[PDB]
């Protein structure tokens, strides 16, 4: 499972994130024409990157029952909410009565990742539709 | 004239009052518990015990 977030970082939280995240050689671009150069991940080369700009990029997070989450939320059948901080999925001690999590993805934004017991991406969504065969009839014209 | 002049004549004031209230209260109250224990036991021992006899 992978899930693709976007975000916008200034200078500081993009150098902190791409030399977190490896980036060999590409360019980020900002709102205001400014842009930053890694190349060998080293900063060669940056243009005019005043505060306040707001550097736009995608991260790939790979969610696994197994790994991690920095920061989910839980709801139960009955309405409680909680919120929990780098704990796996599996490692929850109440999963029987746990129905959503979701991904709190630190903008405040909400993605669902696990829906009655099972990942999103196993959950197959059924939709609704009235059971029958084909009519496989002839009905007469008005013409 | 009359006997209700006895009322003028020392002050008497009467007074009433009536309060009739009405109140109803409904109160609805839900919980949920959830409880989960996980226990773990080890116990290991050793014994000796040597007897010698004469008869």
């Amino acid at each position: 499972l992978i899930i693709k977030h976007q975000m916008k970082l200034h200078l500081n939280e993009l150098v902190d994130w791409a030399w977190r995240n490896g980036v060999t050689s590409e360019k980020f671009h900002s709102n205001n024409g400014s842009y930053v150069i890694f190349d060998h991940s080293a900063v060669v080369e940056t243009y005019i990157i005043n505060k306040n700009d707001l550097f736009n990029v995608t991260e790939e997070i790979e969610i696994t029952l197994d790994k991690p989450i920095d920061y989910f939320l839980e709801k139960d059948m009955y309405g409680n909410y909680r919120e929990h901080f780098g704990i796996a999925i599996n490692d929850l001690l109440f999963l029987n009565t746990t129905v959503n999590i979701w991904l709190v993805n630190d903008d405040n934004s909400h993605i669902l990742i696990y829906k009655d017991g099972k990942l999103i991406d196993e959950y197959m969504y059924h939709q609704f539709e009235y059971e029958a065969n084909q009519n496989k009839h002839i009905y007469p014209n008005n013409k | 004239y009359g006997s209700d002049m006895y009322k003028y004549i020392e002050q008497v004031t009467d007074t009433q009052s009536q309060d009739l209230g009405k109140a109803i209260e409904n109160a609805i109250e839900q919980g949920q518990t959830k409880d989960r224990q996980q226990d773990k036991g080890h116990e290991e021992y050793k014994d000796y015990e040597d007897t010698i006899t004469k008869s």
